[PDB]
RNA sequence: UCGACCGAGUGGCUUGCUACCUCGAUGUCGGUUCCCUCCAUCCUGCCCGUGCAGAAGCGGGCAAGGGUGAGGUUGUUCGCC
RNA sequence: GCUGGUUCCAAUCGAAACAUGUCGAAGCAUGACCUCCGCCGAGGUAGUCUGUGAGGUAGAGCGACCGAUUGGUGUCCUCCUGUCAAACUCCAAACUUACAGACGCUGUUUGACGCGGGGAUUCCGGUGCGCGGGGUAAGCCUGUGUACCAGGAGGGGAACAACCCAGAGAUAGGUUAAGGUCCCCAAGUGUGGAUUAAGUGUAAUCCUCUGAAGGUGGUCUCGAGCCCUAGACAGCCGGGAGGUGAGCUUAGAAGCAGCUACCCUCUAAGAAAAGCGUAACAGCUUACCGGCCGAGGUUUGAGGCGCCCAAAAUGAUCGGGACUCAAAUCCACCACCGAGACCUGUCCGUACCACUCAUACUGGUAAUCGAGUAGAUUGGC
């Protein structure tokens, strides 16, 4: 199952927004994959990552 | 990803473990193709190269495996052939095949013969100042050709003045 | 400090804002205080007389009596009781 | 040629007051205004600055080598009368000491030179150019940032959309 | 091939700084003899470039296995020959 | 006034390594600070809040003074433009501080706050953190506030005065803290993701754990623009024509020595030529067009981890073994191990309370008692 997540994280100059898809079997677990992934790939704290909508 | 290589006509391809063997009228070539999480298999008339991994390093090896196999197709049917030409200025160079090695006498007037040993099933055929290097495995043939040229290398003198040697002239395609 | 005089390090505390410069208004120089009253000690840069040692700027003492026109004000410096002789011009009533 | 490791940090109090400091050497900086001085900066479509990424002291000899190697490039490329201007915005106000000539007795240094204090994120150089010459100012700045202590950012502050695409 | 200015470093062989260790004493300099080591390589091996025709070089890379000696002045280390 | 030594047990309190004077700086006196005794008799103020006051450091700014410090113009000349300050200030904190009230805590049999007297010890200090001043720097010199070592155990940290937890009577059962859970070694070869291939790393702090400027189509992730099935990007094939060898220059200057111009036709398209090349023409490409092929391409911004930069002396290391979808790193999460801390039974000491001639008994209270060098006080062998 594919959920798409959109939100934004702090950046140089303006804040930057993304859209991301994950294979998690839930809307909660899909959200925590983005938290987990961006934590790894961007060295970002979970509080820094702000999520607007999960679809 | 997945890539499918249709085996051509009058060619057989067998895969045992990480080894793949290709047989044709011109001969047989076996290759080890080994990279993490890339599966190479023979399904019917089509050879299949696939992985669950999409990363740049994986794609690199996939593309490499494809070209390796296709080259094997070409080698067992059409064959692989390198052309070579001996040039000398002052000292006549004698280039012959003796057994499994090609031997070069009187290079730059040298008393001592230079030798290189042919790789695999590769054939070296000399006609006058022309050579042709040929066989089913492009690895073996290409290297045998290269070794012949490399064998006439000179480090200590100006190469622009001292040009004697055997050189690759024609290089294969497809 | 490079010297031990009483005006050492007083550049700020003994200087007016340029707007408050010039003769100070007489009303506060003639102010009358009663024994027991709490007063704040602040030297007025424009008034030369009736001053106290600059170390005591900012003290709040208790008026205990008068000596001539000056007041005798009791303060505690650290743990030590002292009596300061100071005119109304440098005194303001607490609250 | 004393190394900048000696002078580059902001560890010291600001020491600028010429009324209390004598024998200050002259600056080696030739000019703070380069290219076309009679022309306004705002006449140009493109504005590019070299930004310092760490708070540091850059001494006057380093400012000059840096400025020189950047302006020499512009002149070599856009031409001596070429259409552009470059500003070195900072001046070397901070006076430098060395304890030379006793050891640590009476160690307060004699006056050896000057440096400019630059906070991280500030514009050291700003160049104003025509769109065609913008890669030439980027290149001048690359040479310039090699001659000063800190790592630097090259920033196009006006007319980036016009550049390349 | 040489390479200024400016900028960033590494070493711990000089010199300086510090005064942490020893003043109920850790025997000086230079030399000698005998052992081990480091590499930033002088030669030797294998290479690259050349303003590499050759020969003779110059510059650079890998590399510490072996070698790097005898004499005249000076206590000299160093250095000069 | 300098070095060495000064002999039994226990209980309470518990420093100063600083200020002033000193032929004083290896000493002393006087204060600060420690302790003991007598007196006084109800307030006290280590925290916070509020009110009434003090202040000019950080920051900031300067046509607000002052002094530094740019350039360009308009006839020394009231705009514009570039910078600063420990000994500048039109501004201006956080914060420190005087006094009062309130709450808190404390004191009135444990007498506080204070007064008087006896006895000292001490006046080589050190470290961390914050703020400093000097110095290229220092395991450097010299301040300042604070907590710690000194005189502070026990648990971590490989070891290790001052880094983390932690302040500690005896004994006993628990549960945690710091820090750990692949083995050495008590507890996970824990879970959900992702990154790294460098054994990077497995190194909080540090003389102690280095690694910099400058590089990186190594790799991962997130954007922005443009092009593309009316076929993009690349490759391969074909075509790159005529006026014409443009004019000038020149002996000849033919796309391509130089000056100037840079028109025009045939076209699907092709420069008065972008680069090699020739003595000059050959000759090879580029622009530009068509075909084959078929799905992304291209420019650019940001981030993560790694790579290069990277040379030392007896035997290489993260404490060691060794570890690679980790036993590394980042984002989360789950269960555990693990102190003398915390909880809990009994006992001991000390202080206090009740009773008493007397803790000699007996009973009671301590969340608000239990570490200690120098030293003061007191019971005992
Ligand atoms: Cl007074
Ligand atoms: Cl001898
Ligand atoms: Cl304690
Ligand atoms: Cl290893
Ligand atoms: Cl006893
Ligand atoms: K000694
Ligand atoms: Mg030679
Ligand atoms: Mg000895
Ligand atoms: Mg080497
Ligand atoms: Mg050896
Ligand atoms: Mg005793
Ligand atoms: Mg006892
Ligand atoms: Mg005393
Ligand atoms: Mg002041
Ligand atoms: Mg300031
Ligand atoms: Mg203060
Ligand atoms: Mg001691
Ligand atoms: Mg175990
Ligand atoms: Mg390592
Ligand atoms: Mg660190
Ligand atoms: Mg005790
Ligand atoms: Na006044
Ligand atoms: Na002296
Ligand atoms: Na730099
Ligand atoms: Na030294
Ligand atoms: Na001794
Ligand atoms: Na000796
Ligand atoms: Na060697
Ligand atoms: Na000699
Ligand atoms: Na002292
Ligand atoms: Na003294
Ligand atoms: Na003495
Ligand atoms: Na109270
Ligand atoms: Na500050
Ligand atoms: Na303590
Ligand atoms: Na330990
Ligand atoms: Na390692
Ligand atoms: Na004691």
């Amino acid at each position: 199952s594919t959920y798409t997540v959109r939100g934004s994280f702090p950046a140089r100059d303006g804040p930057q927004q993304f859209e991301k898809e994950v294979e998690a079997p839930n809307e909660n677990v899909a959200e925590e994959r983005v938290y987990s992934d961006f934590g790894s790939q961007h060295n970002l704290k979970r509080t820094q990552i702000t999520i607007e909508e999960v679809a | 990803p997945r890539v499918e290589l249709e085996i051509p006509e009058d060619v057989d391809a067998e895969q045992d473990h990480l080894d793949i063997t290709v047989e044709g009228d011109n001969g047989s070539v076996t290759r080890r193709l080994w990279y993490p999480d890339i599966d190479v298999s023979v399904d019917g008339d089509t050879v299949v190269i696939e992985s669950d991994e999409d990363n740049a390093k994986t794609m690199s090896t996939i593309g490499t495996f494809q070209s390796h196999i296709e080259n094997m197709f070409h080698g067992v049917t059409e064959g692989w052939e390198y052309g070579m030409e001996v040039f000398y200025s002052h000292f006549p160079m004698q280039v012959n095949v003796e057994g499994d090695e090609v031997v070069i006498e009187n290079f730059l007037g040298e008393k001592a013969p230079r030798r290189t040993t042919i790789h695999g099933d590769t054939d070296v055929e000399i006609d006058g100042e022309e050579l042709t290097v040929s066989g089913p495995d492009i690895e073996a043939v290409g290297q045998t050709a290269a070794d012949i040229e490399q064998l006439t290398r000179i480090n200590d003198k100006d190469v622009r003045v001292f040009q004697d040697g055997v050189y690759i002239t024609r290089k294969p395609n497809r | 400090p490079s010297s031990n005089g009483p005006l050492e390090g007083t550049r700020g505390k003994l200087k007016n804002k340029p707007r408050d410069r010039g003769t100070s208004p007489p009303q506060r120089a003639v102010e009358e205080f009663d024994d027991g009253e709490k007063v704040h000690l602040k030297i007025d840069p424009s008034v030369p007389n009736g001053r106290f040692h600059p170390r005591f700027d900012g003290q709040t003492g208790t008026v205990e009596g008068k000596q001539g026109d000056a007041y005798k004000v009791d303060i505690v410096d650290g743990g030590k009781e002292k009596t300061i002789i100071v005119t109304a011009a440098h005194l303001r009533r607490q609250e | 040629d004393k190394p900048a490791s000696m002078y580059r940090d902001i560890d010291k109090p600001a020491y600028t007051r010429r009324e209390y400091i004598t024998g200050i050497p002259g600056s080696k900086i030739a000019q703070h205004k380069m290219g076309r001085k009679q022309k306004d900066a705002d006449d140009y479509p493109v504005q590019i600055s070299l930004i310092v990424e760490e708070t540091v002291q850059l001494r006057h000899g380093s400012l000059e080598a840096s400025r020189l190697s950047a302006n020499r490039h512009l002149i070599k490329e856009l031409g001596e009368e070429g259409d552009y201007k470059m500003t070195l915005r900072k001046f070397p106000h901070q006076v430098l000491r060395e304890n030379k000539q006793d050891g640590m007795r009476a160690a307060f240094g004699k006056i050896v030179g000057t440096a400019a204090r630059v906070q991280a994120g500030e514009q050291l150089f700003t160049a104003y150019c025509n769109v065609e010459d913008a890669e030439h100012v980027k290149e001048a700045f690359r040479r310039a940032y090699n001659k000063i202590t800190p790592s630097c950012r090259i920033k196009v502050e006006r007319g980036e959309e016009l550049l390349i695409a």
